[PDB]
């Protein structure tokens, strides 16, 4: 009688496989608002 | 290495990759044998990939797309079901837009020249001629075959006939749809085909 191979495989080996790894490279960019300038003057500067 | 290390087309990319790495090391403080990150390679080449007329386009038409082997044979009962449910799939995608969404390479497990061609001519796609050596380097790649005569190795048959796999640009599986697998949900696992992330680049 002729020799059936063998075929099959167990559940691990079938489903936890090595996986390709996420491609995540993004950092969290923010842009500083400029400041104003300080147009402001006491009142003894106004008038005095 | 992706999905699995004893494939033809994984040996040739590693040997073909490390030879453009010994080369630019001899022409320049580098890593030996080259990461799988990588590795790059053209999987169809110039000549494989033809619809009707037995016309060849090149892979550049690939691009923007979903792509995916539809492992099969003429014979095989299994497959005659699943034939007129991927035509209908396959029609009604490339219809609804401006552009065609996904692709179907066919893989042919045929028995000869006229059992190629009465099955080539009720489908529209692309395919791979059976008669070029390709069509026996991506079964052992994804390892999908039929009944055992080539020996894996230590592997086991990950699907039988048939199969639709949907592939990315460097070989890898990206996800497979269960017709015949562990979830055996012949018929419907053609709806679980997303394209906005196996989108070949």
């Amino acid at each position: 009688p002729p020799t059936l191979p063998f075929h099959g495989e167990s559940a691990y080996r079938t489903d936890y496989v090595p996986k390709p790894l996420p491609e995540v490279a993004k950092p969290v960019e923010v842009k500083l608002p400029p400041t104003l300038p300080f147009n402001a003057q006491s009142c003894y500067r106004s008038e005095y | 290495s992706q999905p699995v290390f004893a494939s033809p087309l994984n040996v040739e990319k590693r040997r073909l990759n490390e030879e453009r790495a010994l080369m630019q090391a001899q022409k320049a403080n580098i890593q030996l044998p080259p990461n799988y990150g990588d590795m790059d390679l053209i999987l169809f080449p110039e000549g494989s990939l033809k619809n009707s007329n037995n016309t060849v386009i090149p892979q550049s038409h690939l691009k923007g797309k979903s792509v995916a082997l539809y492992f099969a044979d003429g014979a095989d009962p299994k497959c005659a079901s699943l034939l007129p449910f991927l035509l209908n799939y396959y029609r009604t995608m490339n219809e609804g837009g401006a552009n065609q969404k996904i692709e179907i390479i066919f893989v042919s497990l045929d028995r000869d020249r006229e059992a190629f061609e009465s099955h080539r001519a009720h489908m529209p796609w692309l395919s791979i001629d059976l008669e070029n050596p390709l069509t026996e380097i991506l079964k052992r790649h994804f390892r999908v075959m039929k009944e055992y005569e080539v020996p894996t190795y230590g592997y086991g048959s990950r699907t039988g006939v048939p199969s639709v796999i949907v592939i990315g640009s460097d070989g890898r599986e990206a996800q497979f749809l269960p017709i015949c697998s562990g979830l055996e949900e012949g018929d419907r696992a053609l709806l679980r085909w997303d394209w906005r992330n196996t989108k070949f680049a």
